[PDB]
């Protein structure tokens, strides 16, 4: 009934030293059902990462929807969309459907180009914007999440310990909700590379 | 949840997974799904937990009474009726209970019968309770023989429940093995989902669609 | 199961070094109506105990008819009942405590909150809270309906934990009681100006006082505010 | 209509050691958006070394308390002094829930001491009298914020060792009354940073063979 | 009434000139004399403030007028015609891009959507 | 309606749907077509509420008739699978959504891979090796989960499916009336006339 | 959410606490809840989060519009009437309470917005969950002719209460004082009374504990040359 | 709220408590109810403050639309208006609106505009939760061609007694004077009135 | 209904109109809202006719009952049998009773009972659906130890505006008068009331 | 539960009740006798609400055997369907009444017939030829009403039965998993093994 556990999923972004870190679960369900263990909730235009929690229609569809916008923004703008900027268009895309929202959980995730700044945001379903500096969560498991984020996590991690702080606290979160799970992934984004990771949890 | 019973030529198999859910949150992976009513019967929990629990135990307390006055044991179709009797009294009242009372006397031999808060009492060969009772009901149903040797008759209910734990959110954490004997159960063991899908996956080759 | 008709608001309270204040204004709000101005909502059981009763005032009648009772009964074969045998009260509200909770399981409670204040025979400050529920919980600030959001927050100012109560004298104690009683006044629909105060001092006992009013209080600068927004005149 | 339940929010924490218990639980009782008190006893010691708590509506609450309490005192009586076992409690507070299971205790009991054997042993409860032996178990508020914080670094789940690469578990080494203290302090720091019902204080009742030891610790008031 | 001038005013004509943007061309041609120059830390755009009658007062006259506080804009020609684009300029840097990417557009981006205008003022009814 | 299956195999997609319609109290038909050919290799099955089905059906039908005819040219099967999804996408935010779900079994001739797409309602889209709609999961994928090959010929995935549907006559208390199967491979599409 | 606003002798101030909840979670800790809608005219949003700041903005936009239109600077007037005639036309739906202040030629002002399009003028103003807490320091200190000292500590006291009293309001006190003839000044994180004491343990994570599958690079670049 | 609007010699008087509430708080403790369309043609205010500003500020639009094109407008027009988007929008307003104003020609009129949008021209006028309970009080002492000194009093006892009985209404009593020789407000202080 | 009961100098006075309606239909235009439950002992009944009817009933039995084993009960005695019977049955009962008496110790004593169960002993009571509007009037003109002339004319002046804004009350206005010198009944008529 | 069926013959009486238990989305059993032998010639089939149905059968069933020990003779089938009815009609007004529907067959070896009551849970009693309940005579007694004869055989009534479980089978939605034949005549009960 509820929209935004119906399909389930979790999406985590972290913050480290001159890096940021995207992590998301695989699953997709009908309520009780697991449907597929392949549903990847992140991804990227140009060096902007998105993850997207929730409804997984709306999902896909706001996923083309940036990509369509961000391949405009491309080619009028003659450059790739910033953290920041894209953060903004997410948040006015959003707000446009006040009265009949998609039924998502966003969080933004990359490294400005040009100031070497690592930058994370989250959304409502409906725009508003958290710009923490050290963590977004998003999910079904989010409470579990905040959990794991708030005792896992302290700054300037380097992008390797970062990866090990960001996947403990997704997996450990995912194993304490029915609806999250069947797999996981986890971007390490540095200003010039980035690692995707796929870990190896419980099947359950 | 997920839980099964069945007979076949060596006695019952009772499998159970280990999950307790509230809403969408885990709030247990090391639930006990089988009630030890007494060292010869076996209940099984599904719907309401304190259900189950408290009545199932009260069951234990019962059949003590009557083997002390009848000099006997008690037979598995006294037994799940005396529950059945008692839920049917608080019927309406809102009691939750899907079980499979399990024993092996003399008299009846392997017996299993499914009783339901609604008063539903069912003597079977085969049966699967709760969320994952679906997933399970299939692997069983494809390779159930009553000529199963007690070994891959364990299996078969461990293998059951590992379909279920997979595929139903509200179902897994560890799978709990019971081996019903004439002389008494006999436990077999708590086997983590985590570990055994890995194990079960590599070993049987199946769940393909899985990356490991 | 009922709904409350004739009703007393806030009940505030606070802990000091050598005591316990506890007051309460003198409406019987019936809705919105105003309806009865000389109600009093602090009933003392004994030299020793102040209970102060807010929500539906029938409730709170029967409520002071069962203290009444108590002392009567407390009374009986009892040569030390003004002595070391007198109602405490931890007694008191223990019993109150009891009868809201049993009302509550009944589904017919008595749909009041109430904070019993007083001093034990060691010369303890009591004061405790007890509602329609029978949920209880003790706090150097206690205050029942409206209190708890607008005098609680002055009255913590001033004891804002356990060891800011010897440092509180009656005087600073009574003073941020009586400012809290005029906040209520200015942003409480259902309040009045009269109130009652009491204080029960393990020193001077339990000082009563009635017919008080709200008194220094800023209207002033009503004169200058036109309008809502663009109005000049 | 009349409620007859109501949500007195808090947190609590029971941890099971090798040869010690610890029942944690934070001082902040509240009703909506209120505090009602900073410092509310949540956890109590009801005597033969059993420390109890009964987290959610604290009327049902302290009703729940109050009457296993008066069990214990009974069962003294009615049979001669002995001792009330940790597993004994348990069963009795089972039938003290179960008794009122079509009005229930509005609470998520959980209760703390030493079995017979000398170890560490924890119950947990739901309102209708389900129970269960466990290591480790967080109730009320930010349970849900606890509970994987201590999956993660008590029962190390997730955790593998170092070169190995998924294939050798991190052992389950024994935590001591020192190690868990530290646990359950960051476990309640954190859930006072993100959950609003958690604060003020963190009191923490010890279980070992020598009797019940209290240690208090400030949380953020906010 | 009605609008019932729904077609092109603005046409080819067989030599393939389109007639009214070179007129336009030719009242820019008239208009008083405006410049740019691009610096490497600046630019500067000036002009002259013609003013029609000396009691009137200059000043309330501006013919350079900031579009974004990045973004200024001077004219040669008509100057209603300018004041309106200015009005319409300012406004489009708000409803299609600060409202949308929460930052002011980027210099050639607001020209192109001024330039937007001023080609559906050449091909509009 | 009822039951719809899908699995994909080595070489082909193979789709199962149920015969039977009931309309509230009777069966009114045991022998209907759940499905339409999209494209000569591309073909979609579908169940859901009464009229929605087969009007949608046959509206996608249409479009892609249409596309083939103007581009002189097959779309891939992930391409007609995208188009669905954004349809029904579009439909679940409408005045009145189509209500149905359905299954794309198509063989991409370019790739030369079979391909199955599972989407719900909602547009929900899912690439899978073998999927289902409703409760025919539930008492299918336990058995697809452990027999399941990605390099199944079409027979070993027919007798999978032959399983399933046992399964699924045994356990549900609907009788559906047995299935219609087709398969989806290189040469195109065929009805199994007997299963 | 805690905000008010008090008006003293040259000008007023507005306050805010920086807690943002999702239920009885605490989302942001640190939140920016004071919002500029011009320079000189700032306000602070309480209720529903994304209407609060989207009606700011918009609103802030089309004064900005009017503001260079105009030539003149930005009225606190007409924020007032653009934000209560857009919120009283969507009837309540959109869940905006403001507290709206700021100084212009006209002087230095100060109001209230309610969603369904009310507003109400004061010297001193409370919203929000707080608002209780906060307007019981309000009425129990303010005094007509405050200095900017003064109006500045009073704010930050409501604004107090509320963090310690209120369980939707805490962590850190927002200010901005705006002043007649001069710049209005934003004081981010004035107080910060909530600070997290250090945790007792380090959970950093020896490298290699958490089992990998597959790794690889993504190609975030273009494509490219040659 | 406690409003009322009454006729006089001179001209006429609008009288208002000053009390918000949102349930039982005191949202506003000093809220000015009396608001001006025109000049010399006033309303006072009770139901909804959303409702009633935005009528009210659609009114003195309206008027002063009005008078740019035909010169001063009558208080039987401005009743007019407001009667036209109080009746009109009936469904989706709850606005119960006194109007009072002071031609040359006219005098002192007073008109009711209650929730249904109907108009009623009266000598004076009362409205708002407080109303209730001095229609019997207000029908014995009212009195036509009072003198500017007997109305205050009048409106000043008669709101006093509202305000003692509602709890929706208090604070101040504010009250604005509309006679020839201008326009002029009012304010008394609950130390003033409560002692009555 | 409208009702009220004042104490003056030579005892009490109860005062009631005599309309009972079911919905708008006036079921009965003479209606004794006055009754008796001892000599000197009466009550207004105001609420459900059938359950202050009962009630009434009820006391004027316990007094009777009272009186045989203990002699004459104080109107405070009385007052205690009305609220305990309101009080216990809050549930079932929509009664609002107000007793008035005289006795020769302690004089005219008036007690108001509203619909909780509570009990309130005041100078005078006022209640009924038509006792709102006249809370401003009965306010502003009672006083204490009025002569029974004087306090004749304030409830015929009260009762007058109450039945004037109440449709729910009319008719005639009863009265009964309780003082040392006995029980003396009182009817006033609409052509004398209504032109007051 | 869901169908049972009654045909009264010449000589006897027939009963035919489905074997499929249904729990909400399973089939729990396809082997259920719903029906107990009240006395060696008076035979009840029941259908209704879970746990009622056999709950109010074994009652019965234990009160006509009381009846059977304590007066050494067989109650008349008339006599028992009589004291069923009156149980099922209390029970209809009672706090928590017993939703079940019931046949009973019985053959009378006083008056050498056989004779069907069909009673549901209301109490409402009527003698038939031929009975059932719920939407089981929807189905089937246009056939029965077609060809029943007051004289036939045994083994034309099970040919007649046959037809109208065929007629189930085909027109209605839910897999009733077959049924259980039994004979009800002079020489007592006895099961139809093979149907
Ligand atoms: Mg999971
Ligand atoms: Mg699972
Ligand atoms: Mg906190
Ligand atoms: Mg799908
Ligand atoms: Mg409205
Ligand atoms: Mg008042």
């Amino acid at each position: 009934s509820d929209p935004s556990s119906i399909n389930g999923g979790i999406v985590v972004a972290m913050t480290g030293k001159d890096c940021v870190a995207i992590a998301c679960d695989l699953r997709l369900g009908s309520q009780s059902l697991g449907v597929s263990n392949k549903f990847e909730k992140i991804f990227h235009y140009g060096h902007v990462f998105l993850g997207i929690t929730g409804l997984a229609t709306d999902v896909t569809t706001l996923n083309e929807m940036f990509r369509y916008k961000t391949n405009l923004y491309k080619l009028k703008e003659e450059r790739a969309i910033e953290p920041e900027t894209f953060t903004q268009l997410v948040s006015s895309s959003l707000y446009e459907r006040r009265f009949g929202p998609y039924f998502v959980g966003p969080v933004v995730a990359g490294i400005n180009s040009k100031s070497g700044k690592p930058f994370i945001a989250g959304f409502d379903l409906i725009g508003c914007i958290d710009e923490a500096k050290d963590f977004i969560v998003s999910g079904t498991a989010s409470d579990q999440l905040f959990g794991m984020c708030e005792s896992l996590y302290e700054p300037n991690l380097e992008p390797e310990d970062l990866f090990e702080t960001i996947s403990q606290a997704l997996l450990n979160a995912a194993d304490r909700d029915a609806l999250s799970g069947w797999g996981a992934v986890v971007y390490i984004i540095k200003k010039d590379e980035v690692v995707k990771r796929y870990l190896k949890m419980r099947q359950d | 949840t997920t839980t099964l019973a069945f007979r076949f030529q060596g006695g019952i198999i009772v499998a159970v997974d280990s999950r307790a859910t509230a809403g969408n949150w885990v709030a247990s992976q090391t639930v006990k799904k089988v009630i030890e009513i007494n060292p010869f019967l076996l209940g099984t929990m599904a719907g309401g937990a304190a259900d189950c629990q408290f009545w199932e135990t009260w069951l234990g307390s019962q059949f003590r009474l009557h083997e002390l006055r009848e000099k006997e044991r008690i037979s598995v179709a006294a037994a799940s009726k005396i529950l059945s009797n008692l839920v049917y009294q608080y019927k309406g009242a809102g009691l939750s209970m899907g079980t499979m009372i399990c024993g092996y006397t003399r008299k009846e031999g392997p017996t299993i019968y499914y009783v339901d808060s609604d008063g539903t009492r069912l003597k079977g060969d085969i049966f699967c309770v709760g969320s994952g009772q679906t997933f399970a009901y299939g692997v069983l149903d494809s390779n159930y023989k009553w000529d199963l040797s007690v070994e891959d008759a364990l299996y078969l209910g461990k293998r059951s429940i590992l379909a279920a734990a997979h595929r139903d959110a509200y179902s897994g954490g560890s799978v709990n093995l019971y081996h019903v004997t004439e002389d008494g159960w006999i436990y077999h063991g708590n086997h983590d989902v985590g570990e055994l899908f890995w194990k079960v996956k590599e070993e049987e080759g199946s769940f393909n669609n899985v990356i490991g | 199961t009922q709904q409350p008709i004739v009703t007393g608001t806030s009940v505030i309270s606070m802990k000091y070094d050598n005591g316990v204040i506890i007051a309460a204004d003198n409406l019987g709000s019936y809705g919105s109506l105003l309806r009865f101005n000389g109600v009093e909502r602090l009933i003392p059981v004994g030299d020793n105990t102040v209970v102060g009763i807010s929500g539906d005032i029938s409730d709170m009648q029967h409520i002071e008819r069962l203290l009444k009772d108590l002392v009567t009964e407390n009374a009986y074969d009892n040569p030390l009942a003004d002595a070391e045998e007198a109602l405490e009260p931890s007694y008191i509200f223990e019993y109150l405590a009891t009868v809201m909770y049993q009302r509550r399981s009944k589904m017919n409670p008595l749909w009041n909150a109430i904070i019993v204040a007083g001093v034990q025979s060691n010369g303890d400050q009591f004061l405790r809270y007890v509602n329609l529920l029978g949920v209880t919980y003790s706090s150097p600030t206690l205050a029942t309906g409206f209190g708890a959001h607008m005098a609680n927050p002055l009255l913590r100012k001033v004891v804002d934990r356990e060891s800011d109560i010897p440092k509180t004298t009656v005087q600073v104690a009574e003073e941020a009681i009586v400012n809290a009683m005029r906040v209520l006044y200015y942003r409480d629909a259902r309040s009045s100006r009269n109130f009652s105060l009491a204080i029960i001092d393990k020193n001077t006992g339990l000082t009563f006082k009635k017919n008080l009013q709200v008194e220094n209080m800023k209207w002033d600068f009503a004169k200058d505010i036109k309008g809502y927004g663009t109005q000049k005149i | 209509q009349f409620n007859p339940y109501g949500d007195n929010g808090g947190t609590i924490l029971g941890i099971a050691g090798e040869d010690f218990a610890v029942l944690a639980g934070d001082t902040r009782n509240i009703t909506d958006y209120s505090i009602n008190s900073r410092y509310e006893p949540k956890v109590f010691d009801c005597g033969d070394n059993i420390v109890m708590s009964a987290n959610g509506f604290a009327a049902d609450g302290d009703a729940l308390v109050k009457r296993f309490k008066n069990s214990v005192k009974w069962y003294h009586f009615d049979h001669n002094d002995k001792k009330l076992s940790i597993n004994s409690a348990a069963r009795n507070i089972q039938h003290l829930l179960y008794g009122k299971r079509f009005f229930p205790y509005y609470v998520h009991t959980i209760i703390a001491g030493l079995d017979e054997d000398g170890k560490g042993a924890v119950y947990s409860f739901d309102p209708v009298g389900s129970y269960e032996r466990e290591q480790c178990r967080a109730g009320g508020a930010a349970a849900s914020l606890i509970m994987p914080f201590l999956d993660n670094q008590v029962n190390f789940k997730n955790q593998y060792e170092p070169g190995t690469n998924g294939k050798v578990k991190k052992p389950l080494k024994y935590l001591s009354v020192e190690e868990v203290i530290k646990l359950v302090r960051d476990s309640f720091t954190s859930a006072t940073e993100r959950h609003i019902q958690v604060g003020d204080g963190l009191e923490i009742l010890i279980v070992t063979k020598d009797g019940v030891r209290k240690e208090f610790y400030e949380l953020k008031r906010d | 009434m009605t609008d019932r001038y729904s077609f092109s005013l603005t046409t080819f004509s067989p030599s393939g000139k389109l007639g009214q943007i070179d007129y336009a061309l030719t009242a820019v041609k008239q208009g008083v004399t405006s410049l740019g120059i691009k610096a490497t830390n600046g630019v500067v755009i000036a002009t002259e403030k013609k003013s029609s009658s000396p009691l009137a007062m200059s000043e309330t006259l501006s013919k350079v007028s900031l579009l974004t506080p990045d973004i200024g804009a001077v004219y040669s020609g008509m100057g209603p015609d300018y004041r309106v684009l200015v009005d319409k300029s300012r406004k489009v840097a708000h409803t299609s891009y600060k409202r949308i990417y929460g930052e002011y557009p980027p210099t050639k981006l607001l020209v192109s959507e001024v330039a937007k205008i001023m080609q559906e003022a050449t091909q509009s009814g | 309606m009822d039951i719809i299956l899908g699995i994909r195999v080595q070489d082909s997609v193979i789709l199962a749907s149920s015969k039977a319609v009931t309309r509230g109290i009777s069966v009114l038909k045991d022998s209907d077509d759940k499905t339409r050919q999209l494209s000569p290799h591309t073909l979609m099955s579908f169940a859901g509420e009464a009229g929605d089905t087969v009007q949608f059906a046959e509206y996608i039908q249409a479009n892609i008739q249409l596309y083939s005819i103007r581009e002189d040219y097959e779309l891939s099967p992930q391409a007609v699978s995208s188009f669905v999804r954004q349809e029904l996408a579009k439909s679940i935010r409408s005045r009145r959504p189509y209500q149905v779900n359905v299954l794309i079994g198509g063989y991409d001739k370019k790739k030369n891979k079979p391909e199955l797409y599972q989407i719900d309602y909602l547009g929900t889209k899912v690439e899978l090796p073998y999927g289902a709609h409703g409760y025919s999961g539930f008492y299918t994928f336990s058995l697809l989960d452990h027999h399941y090959r990605p390099d199944m010929t079409t027979e070993e995935g027919l007798d999978l499916l032959k399983l399933c549907v046992q399964e699924l006559e045994k356990r549900m208390p609907m009788d559906f009336k047995g299935v219609i199967v087709k398969i989806v491979d290189k040469d195109g599409i065929r009805q199994v006339d007997d299963f | 959410t805690t905000i008010v606003g008090v008006k003293f002798n040259n000008g007023v101030v507005i306050a805010a606490d920086t807690r943002s909840t999702q239920g009885p979670i605490v989302a942001d800790k640190n939140c920016a809840k004071l919002h500029r809608i011009s320079p000189k005219i700032w306000c602070a949003g309480a209720g529903t989060a994304a209407d609060t700041e989207a009606v700011t903005q918009l609103i802030g936009s089309n004064i900005e519009l009017h503001s260079l239109y105009t030539s003149r600077e930005p009225r606190v007037v007409s924020a007032l009437q653009m934000l209560k005639q857009h919120l009283f036309k969507y009837q309540g739906h959109i869940g905006a309470y403001l507290i709206v202040a700021g100084v212009d030629p006209t002087g230095s002002h100060l109001f209230s917005i309610h969603a369904h399009g009310s507003t109400d003028v004061g010297y001193y103003l409370s919203l929000g969950s707080g608002s209780l807490a906060a307007m019981a320091v309000l009425e129990s200190h303010w005094k007509q002719d405050l200095t900017k000292e003064e109006a500045i500590k009073l704010a930050s006291d409501a604004i107090q209460a509320g963090i310690w009293n209120d369980l939707g309001s805490g962590s850190n006190v927002d200010v901005c004082v705006m002043e007649i003839g001069k710049d209005a000044e934003y004081l981010r994180n004035y107080l910060t009374p909530n600070v997290r004491e250090e945790k007792q343990k380090s959970y950093k994570f020896p490298r290699g504990t958490t089992a990998v599958l597959k790794e690889s690079i993504v190609n975030i670049c273009d494509i490219q040359e040659e | 709220t406690s409003i009322m609007a009454v006729t006089f010699k001179d001209g006429v008087i609008l009288g208002a408590d000053s009390r918000t509430t949102t349930g039982a708080y005191i949202a506003n403790r000093v809220t000015d109810k009396l608001t001006r369309v025109h000049d010399k043609i006033w309303c006072c205010r009770s139901g909804s403050a959303a409702d009633t500003q935005a009528i009210a500020d659609i009114v003195q639009y309206h008027l002063e639309l009005y008078t740019s094109q035909y010169g001063t407008p009558s208080t039987e027009t401005a009743a007019s208006v407001f009667k036209e988007l109080c009746y009109e929008n009936k469904d989706n307003l709850t606005a119960g609106i006194i109007v009072a104003g002071y031609d040359d020609k006219n005098k002192g009129e007073v008109y009711t505009i209650p929730l249904g949008g109907s108009v009623h021209k009266l000598p004076y006028a009362i409205a708002g939760s407080g109303s209730t309970f001095i229609y019997g009080y207000c029908d014995k002492n009212f009195r036509e061609n009072m003198s500017k000194e007997e109305t205050v009093d009048f409106i000043k006892h008669s709101l006093s007694q509202a305000i003692k009985w509602d709890g929706s209404s208090g604070g101040v009593i504010r009250m604005v004077v509309l006679t020839a020789a201008g326009v002029e407000r009012l304010i008394f202080y609950p130390d003033e009135y409560e002692q009555l």
